[PDB]
DNA sequence: AGCAGCTGCACCT
DNA sequence: AGGTGCAGCTGCT
């Protein structure tokens, strides 16, 4: 059950784990092909915690990707 | 007369957080530079090792359910890979006044325990209950887990009267059985300081070490943290030790409990060992409370039997009635 | 009359809950005979246990759960003396709690489904025909029914406390002592507990947070809260403690009112030559935080340039009493005062910032150290404010940078007139 | 209200589990109220047998650890609790939840009385050294001496004795041993100003209090909405839910001899500062004064600024 | 007669975290000063070699996600270029009173168990349990992957009774091998040793010291942690190795794991070896449950025929389940 | 001749 | 890691 944020993608990790008793699997978030982070998320988390839990590196790259690729400015 | 609505006892033998530190066997003198003993984490995998259900002994069930990892982070405390000696410090004062209430309703029932209380104390002292508390003092008991399979344990106190020691007491801490109750000179010098500390004559101030020949690099045994549980969320670390300020450290209670396990008179055996004194007697590791009400034998039918009744219990009764007086509590309706 | 029939469907509500818990030996005749009993006398059994409940702003029971006490529902009055905030002010805001049984919680929650719609929640009382005709009682059965609920909305409990609350003494002027019993205010944190839970969530507080990150900017107002800690009350059980307690799930929320340094960190003033020459501008994390604060109302206009200005030289002012203070802090850290390796002017102001001369301290050095005071130190610490304060030809040329430059000199005079109190 | 003749410093004083929670609604620091009544028990224990009374708290806190930790999925706190002894049927306990901190805090304490007449200042120090290394301050009790050989005495200060000159150049010399804490002082005109400025929008006086003490991000005009210091919720007293109640007709009383009332917190803000920023150091005092007509009960500082 | 709700026991045989450090081999006894093996960062390019899903076997997509490859930070501990031999160094204290739980409630299920595990020691002693504890401490089955493929390996033991050695044992690791139990009088006399710690007639501690040749610059294998989360803001670290104090270490269970490998009981078959005693002995390389609870040879039903109904089983299985009380845990509902 | 307690059961979200 | 009440209960006299 992957989930699609624009260009973005974050899909688990095919075989969970246990972790502090609960279990819990890996979800990886792509840029592409370019990955870009990994969480160890527990399960009974809804898809708008998982896409909530990214938001925050999703918004680092629009920052850095709109001051980066600025046009430019004539005075 | 009937008891006060409110009964309040503040504590006496107020212990301090007991801090660790490590050192070598044969230093323990100059152990005052000693570095402190602190809390790591590190990892845990494990399987699956409890009890299944009888609905749960399906073998594929249970190699799917050995198929997924069980991890944990858990805190851990270790003595440095040179040093074999773990060093205990904590300081206990003692104040005295133990009959007064801090909180009493009913004026006549306060006189009442006022004077019954005097009358404990004109019949015999405090010997009894301090010789046990320098016991529990000597043997060293207030290390829980870090005393078992130690090779040599070793207390030294110290009172301190003004801002150098009064006086100093060493004690070999294993041939002080936790069992029975001796009597040594030195133990019967420090019973006569906690006593007349006990009976308002003084406020004695002590500074308790203790030194356990552990091994090199082995595991201690600090407190543990009570964090309740956030159960619909990500997994927690799943052990927690006490610290106080990057040093790990026993909680003031628990070495408050391990000081009052001074009884021997609860009704069930007596060859099982003292526990820790409280209405309705109850230890936690048996899971069992000694001391029932419905045996007259507890804290609260005993008070009310010797102060509104007049119907003074047997020697051992008074001593356990007044360790749980010293202990403090907070009784009433 | 319509309300009634209202009721009535509330009852059905009621019923269905039973009905999942269905057995096929006898489950049957007990719901036949709960269903007509309830559908015959649901306000008869309803007034029973609504005795049991008290409608209350302020508990006893959060205090602790095996105590039991009066607990009293008022608006105290409002206090003469200025800035202070309570549950007193906010009167229309407020809500009304619920002590008593879980089943009595049943019933107090059919009659705060009643309350609703119609002007019912006030003419449960005040109201006969319209009340009875909907009720499908009898007169004098309605009467009764009125008499349960004006009597559920009063107190009904006898002035008493417990032994397991607070009840302080209180010192009075030049006389004696006086009990206070305090209680834990409900209506007060229930109120607090829904604009903590508004600021932190709504559709407001998460657009405004996308926005902080899209940094694409509406008016609107975003609030932010640090370091709440959660306290569960009673057990695991809310509904005991309370009706509120319930909805808020057991767990009410705390502000922080801790002292500014709550995390000691150890700092390395150690012997390294870079070190200490490094440490003599000490940019710390607080410190950066205030400066960034600082440097951004640097630009200002002079349509706000005397608040500004103020603001200005409280920073300063605040800037200076944390350099003071980690001053202090690092000289009480450190138990010696150990030697560098190739450490020249980190020597020379760690000298003034010295604890006292050690083992490993030389006697000369030490009284060379005693003999003059470390005033050329502060002026130091003046190229340090240079260094904070960025001044050019916009200042300089201007007139409001050399006050600003005055105001900067005359606290670097009060900070060094308070280092140069230590040494000499 | 009263100028103190002198001023007595508990140096340092150090507290293991100190209460934390303190308040319906605050969590960290304790309420001053627990500093105003250690004092007006130390007066009751030593200082009524040396004529010699006490009126006000000046706090510091050193230093501060909450036991407390961060449940790892979360922004919030929790406390850690300690296991109670289980029940007579040998059960369980039910579990109440109370927050323990550690403390280090120095107290500055008023004198009006004989205090340099009847005795001498160094035998009055040590004595209420002793006296107040025998209780407890805020629910937890005073850690006694440690290897901390140092810091033991106290310093009787006379506050108008000698020249004003050497009045200030006394007490800077005293705050040169309060320089690592950060004094405690109440700022109820600093709140009534916000609250006047704020009523322009609208008026409500809690949410004054709420918007005082937390990090507003305002929107660009992503700014953060600054006071210039460290602005704190205290509770500020109590104020009566109920008129007086004799010492007989309330159950369950402390005591049948004192009258009785009930009573609910009134919150305030204060101000953790610098004590180098404050000129006289008496002005740090905290008095708590009692208007028994109405519910006004009080702890505050007068005569601060 | 039923189990009890809480039951729990703490482990004997406890070790210490074990130390990784480096030199030559025959510098092999003055090997007290060597440098210890560090944990280090390098860089890895990693290659596209999963299984693909049969969706995405399409070949543009597979060449598109080869010209894109992934990078990692990993730790990584390798022996210096000069020095070809790694030693690792840890401490085990054998403590004894294994029968007795650290927590109980019913008295009655505690004191059968108590006599039954009397009868246990005094049918035969604690012989093969420490023998094939002393057969795991003499081969080096603690070097986990450190081992394999060793050119020779040497085990020093010290039984250190003061704060010296009061005996030396010196083993040839790959002589004695990992599959079967031999016989050998020193061997026998540590096996000695350690029963006798079991039995509480001593206490035991040991410092045991392995070295392995390898060769120089080779890979060695401490033991490695748990990462949850992974992003830019760390190096895209993807491994982490467990370090005490700059030191490349192994964590106290891996030793304790690979000590009790002396479960050759189990049902399934004996030509594999030995496993660790667990109950439903499992092995997470394998992914299964020996002694499975549909057979009658797991722990909780062998324990509960031995104890409740007085079915004392095979004394193979008597042999596991007093394996499984030294090892400890918590048994219960 | 009752009394008081007491244990146990049930409620409920 | 619940408070509550109350129904029923024990009882021996």
């Amino acid at each position: 059950n992957a989930i699609h944020i624009g260009p973005f993608s974050i899909t688990p990790a095919a075989r969970g784990l246990h972790y502090g008793g609960l279990p819990h699997h890996q979800w990886t978030l792509y840029y592409g092909p370019r990955e870009m982070a990994i969480k160890t998320l527990p399960d009974s988390y809804t898809s708008s915690e998982v896409r909530d839990e990214f938001s925050d590196i999703i918004a680092e790259f629009v920052i850095d990707a709109r001051h980066r690729y600025a046009p430019d400015v004539l005075e | 007369l009937s008891t006060a609505s409110v009964l309040a006892f503040e504590r006496k033998l107020d212990p301090s957080d007991a801090l660790m530190s490590a050192g070598a066997w044969a230093q323990r003198d100059a152990s005052q530079e000693w570095p402190a003993v602190t809390v790591r984490e590190k990892s845990v995998r494990g399987t699956i090792s409890n009890r299944l259900k009888t609905k749960d002994r399906d073998p594929a069930k249970l190699d799917a359910s050995i198929q997924s990892p069980n991890l944990q982070t858990v805190d851990v405390a270790n003595l440095p890979s040179d040093a074999d000696t773990l060093k205990v410090r904590f300081t206990l004062r003692v104040l005295g006044g133990a009959g007064t209430p801090s909180a009493c309703n009913d004026a006549a029932y306060r006189d009442k325990l006022l004077q019954t209380v005097a009358t404990y104390v004109n019949e015999q002292g405090f010997a009894e209950l301090a010789r046990r508390y320098a016991h529990n003092l000597a043997n060293a008991r207030f290390l829980w887990r870090n005393r078992v399979g130690a090779e040599a344990v070793e207390v030294r106190i110290n009172h301190i009267r003004q801002g150098e020691v009064a006086r100093t007491w060493r004690f070999d801490a294993l041939a002080i059985g936790l069992r029975d109750f001796k009597a040594d000179a030195e133990l019967d010098a420090l019973a006569e300081l906690i006593a007349s500390g006990l009976s308002g004559s003084g406020h004695v101030l002590l500074e308790v070490v203790a030194f356990a020949r552990i091994g090199d690099g082995q595991e201690v045994f600090p407190s543990q943290e009570l964090i309740l549980d956030k159960g619909d969320k990500k997994g927690q670390k799943s052990k927690t030790l006490y610290s106080v300020r990057d040093a790990a450290a026993i909680h003031s209670q628990k070495i408050g409990n391990a000081l009052r396990t001074i009884d021997t008179w609860y009704p069930d055996e007596d060859g099982l060992g003292p526990i820790a004194v409280e209405p309705y007697g109850s230890v936690t590791s048996q899971g069992k409370a000694y001391r029932q009400p419905k045996q007259k034998l507890d804290f609260y039918t005993l008070l009310d039997n010797w102060v509104l009744r007049d119907e003074a219990p047997a020697v051992e009764q008074q001593h356990y009635v007044i360790a749980n007086l010293i202990r403090g509590g907070v009784f009433g309706e | 009359q319509e309300l009634r029939q209202f009721i009535e469907s509330f009852i059905q509500e009621r019923l269905q809950g039973k009905l999942d818990k269905l057995h096929p030996d006898e489950d049957d005749k007990r719901q036949t005979l709960l269903a007509t009993h309830r559908r015959e006398a649901w306000l008869a059994d309803a007034a029973r246990r609504v005795g049991q409940l008290q409608l209350v702003t302020h508990t006893l029971k959060p205090i602790h759960p095996d105590a039991r006490g009066s607990n009293l529902h008022s608006l105290p009055q409002a206090p003469g003396q200025p800035g202070l905030a309570g549950s007193h002010e906010l009167g229309d805001r407020l809500v009304s709690d619920v002590v008593g049984n879980a089943a009595a919680l049943d019933v107090f929650k059919f009659l705060s489904l009643q309350y609703q719609g119609k002007n019912l929640l006030n003419w449960l009382t005040e109201d006969s025909a319209e009340a009875v005709q909907a009720l499908s009682d009898n007169a004098e059965q309605a009467r009764e029914w009125r008499q349960a609920f004006i009597g559920i909305t009063a107190v009904k409990g006898a002035p008493a406390s417990h032994s397991l609350a607070k009840q302080l003494y209180f010192p009075l002027p030049g006389s004696g002592y006086h009990l206070l019993a305090p209680l834990f205010p409900t209506s007060l944190v229930h109120h607090v507990h829904a604009l903590l839970r508004e600021a932190r969530f709504g559709d407001a507080a998460k657009a405004a947070r996308e926005a902080r990150s899209r940094q694409e900017s509406w008016p609107h107002g975003f609030s932010e809260y640090p370091n709440l800690a959660i306290q569960k009350f009673g057990g695991t059980k809310p509904q005991n403690i309370s009706q509120l307690n319930s909805e808020r799930y057991g767990e009410n929320w705390l502000l922080p009112s801790l002292p500014p340094h709550w995390q000691r960190q150890d700092q390395r003033a150690p012997i390294r030559h870079s070190s200490v020459f490094e440490h003599d501008f000490g940019r710390s994390p607080e410190v950066s935080r205030l400066t960034r604060t600082l440097q951004r109302l640097l630009a200002k206009t002079r349509h706000n340039n005397f608040t500004i200005r103020r603001y200005r030289a409280q920073l300063v002012g605040q800037i200076c009493d944390e350099a003071l203070q980690y001053a202090a802090r690092l000289r009480e850290l450190e138990p010696g005062w150990s030697a560098t390796p190739g450490c020249q002017l980190h020597d020379a102001e760690q000298l003034w910032l010295d604890p006292l001369r050690a083992q490993t301290d030389e006697t000369f050095l030490q009284r060379r150290l005693r003999g003059d005071w470390p005033a050329e130190v502060g002026n130091r610490f003046a190229n340090w404010l240079n260094r904070a304060v960025s001044s050019d030809s916009q200042i300089l040329g201007s007139p409001e940078a050399a006050q600003w430059s005055q105001e900067l000199s005359k606290e670097l005079t009060m900070f060094k007139e308070i280092l140069e109190d230590e040494r000499d | 209200v009263t100028d103190p003749e002198a001023l007595l410093l508990l140096p340092r004083l150090s507290i293991q589990n100190a209460n934390a929670i303190s308040s319906p609604l605050t969590w960290g620091f304790p309420s001053p109220g627990a500093f105003t009544g250690f004092v007006h028990a130390l007066q009751r224990r030593v200082g009524i047998s040396l004529d010699i009374e006490l009126d006000g708290v000046g706090i510091v806190c050193h230093r501060f650890e909450a036991q407390i930790s961060q449940p790892a999925g979360k922004r919030t706190k929790v406390f850690n609790l300690t296991r109670n002894p289980l029940n007579r049927d040998g059960s369980t306990a039910a579990i109440v939840e109370e927050g323990r901190a550690h403390l280090e805090v120095s107290l500055l304490l008023g004198v009006h009385g004989d205090g340099l007449d009847d005795h001498p200042a160094q035998e009055i120090a040590r004595q209420v050294q002793e006296q107040a290394g025998a209780m407890r301050l805020a629910g937890g009790s005073i850690l006694p001496w440690c290897n901390e050989r140092f810091p033991a005495p106290n310093a009787e200060l006379l506050m108008l004795g000698g020249s004003d000159e050497q009045r200030r150049k006394n007490q800077r010399r005293l705050t040169r041993r309060l320089l690592p804490g950060f004094a405690l002082v109440s700022r109820e005109a600093l709140l009534q100003q916000h609250l006047e400025t704020l009523r322009t929008t609208l008026p409500e006086a809690t949410t004054l209090d709420a918007l005082l003490d937390l990090c507003r991000i305002n929107f660009e005009p992503w700014q953060v909405r600054d006071k210039p210091g460290w602005l704190v919720p205290i509770p500020a007293g109590y104020n009566a839910l109920s008129p007086l109640y004799l010492p007989g007709e309330v159950r369950n009383a402390r005591d049948r001899e004192t009258p009785l009332r009930f009573v609910e917190n009134l919150f305030g803000l204060g101000e953790w500062l610098s004590p180098h920023r404050v000129a006289a150091l008496s002005d740090l005092l905290w008095y708590h004064h009692a208007e028994p007509d109405k519910g006004l009960y009080r702890w505050s500082t007068p005569r601060f600024v």
